[PDB]
């Protein structure tokens, strides 16, 4: 009665023209709109009444709504319109919102991005106080998956890791960092420790020593 | 312009309870219904509830009937939304909207409030300076054990923006935070220009310059 149907992803060559569909029970006769959702930012009503455009929307993004299913449609799609799409409807019979479950769009053909690694050894003040912290740093890659070890004189080392998922950069591509603790007696100990990253099957190492 | 700003992120204990503020601004504040709606990391919109700004008349979805309260108060044109007994899967993003009179979607959106939920205390952080291994040179700060987010780093007061890349935080196993932010400079810089991060973590009125020099 009161369930919004979206397809979880959609992906869409540049250029192309990509659809996104929003199911419901006599959607057709109920008033639907669109969401797009960009990383950390807020929602943007694209399209409202089925298909009227807000200002400031360009028309590539259109609308319609017929039956059981109401769609959104993007011309010309440009990686920037890389997003989370959500419909809605205002659910008459129960005075309810309710929002679809979202799709993820992708736009392919991004190039890949191997990430810069950059590796900071643990400070003299750090050491002073009892810290000590490896410090990865990793930026500018596509696509945003990485695998991230840490070593320690060629040795595994995962005690003391700390690691971010991946966000996106302004310049739209990937972020993540490593943190690695350790005792100053620990640090002290080895030849090197090691920040190993793995992006796209290829890897990507960075060391420091004491 | 219309606009809605939320109230800053905040942190609870579990079953304490939160109250948020939304302060509308460039329109008739009463014209329209208020909605909060949430987005928990990773997840999609929910919708929460509506408020009728002129009369206070509330409606909620399911799943926030009863522990979610909404008010508002005409005066500052600020609408309240009250999480009771708090629970850590209630840590999400916090989003009021703007929508209906007649409904034609949600045009306004506020920035969102974050909302964590965690035992955790207060706590302010230690920060370390990153001193540099050519053309360019990688020097940077580390911002160490700290609750909650979020903290603020500029360098040199201000005066530098250009090559500053601020990491999203680490949230630790020990229930802290770590976060670093580095900065590409010229390699004739060292030694000659001053290079200084000035952190600031408002929840522990904490305020540290640090200078990062060469080894």
């Amino acid at each position: 009665q009161s369930v919004l149907t979206q397809p979880p992803s959609v992906s869409v060559a540049p250029g192309q023209t990509a659809r996104i569909t929003c199911g419901g029970n006599n959607i057709g006769s109920k008033s639907v709109h669109w969401y797009q959702q960009k990383p950390g930012q807020a929602p943007v009503l694209v399209v409202y009444d089925d298909s009227d455009r807000p200002s400031g929307i360009p028309e590539r993004f259109s609308g319609s709504n017929s039956g059981n299913t109401a769609t959104l449609t993007i011309s010309r799609v440009e990686a920037g319109d890389e997003a989370d799409y959500y419909c809605q409807v205002w659910d008459s019979s129960s005075d309810h919102v309710v929002f679809g479950g979202g799709t993820k769009l992708t736009v392919l053909g991004q190039p890949k991005a191997a990430p810069s690694v950059t590796l900071f050894p643990p400070s003299s003040e750090e050491l002073q106080a009892n810290k000590a912290t490896l410090v990865c740093l990793i930026s500018d890659f596509y696509p945003g998956a990485v695998t991230v070890a840490w070593k320690a004189d060629s040795s595994p080392v995962k005690a003391g890791v700390e690691t971010t998922t991946p966000s996106k950069q302004s310049n739209n591509k990937y972020a993540a960092s490593s943190y690695l603790s350790l005792t100053p007696e620990q640090w002290k100990s080895h030849r090197s420790y090691s920040c190993q990253v793995t992006h796209e099957g290829s890897t990507v190492e960075k060391t420091v020593a004491p | 312009q219309v606009q809605l700003v939320q109230s800053g992120a905040e942190v609870k204990k579990p079953g304490a309870s939160v109250k948020v503020s939304c302060k509308a601004s460039g329109y008739t504040f009463t014209g329209y219904y208020m909605h909060w709606v949430r987005q928990a990391p990773g997840q999609g919109l929910e919708w929460m509830g509506w408020i009728n700004p002129n009369s206070g008349g509330t409606n909620y979805a399911q799943k926030f009937q009863g522990w979610v309260t909404m008010t508002r108060d005409t005066s500052i044109s600020t609408a309240y939304m009250e999480l009771s007994r708090l629970r850590s899967d209630d840590t999400a993003v916090y989003y009021c909207a703007r929508g209906g009179l007649y409904y034609y979607g949600m045009d306004v959106w506020g920035q969102g409030t974050t909302v964590t939920v965690s035992s955790a205390s207060t706590k302010g952080p230690s920060v370390f300076p990153l001193a540099p291994s050519g053309g360019t040179a990688a020097l940077g700060c580390l911002v160490k054990d700290y609750f909650p987010e979020p903290v603020t780093v500029s360098w040199n007061s201000g005066a530098l923006t250009s090559g500053v890349h601020t990491f999203p935080a680490v949230l630790q196993s020990s229930g802290l935070y770590s976060l670093s932010s580095v900065v590409t400079v010229p390699s004739s810089s060292l030694g000659t220009q001053t290079y200084i991060c000035n952190v600031n973590h408002k929840p522990s009125n904490t305020k540290v310059d640090k200078r990062v020099e060469p080894k």
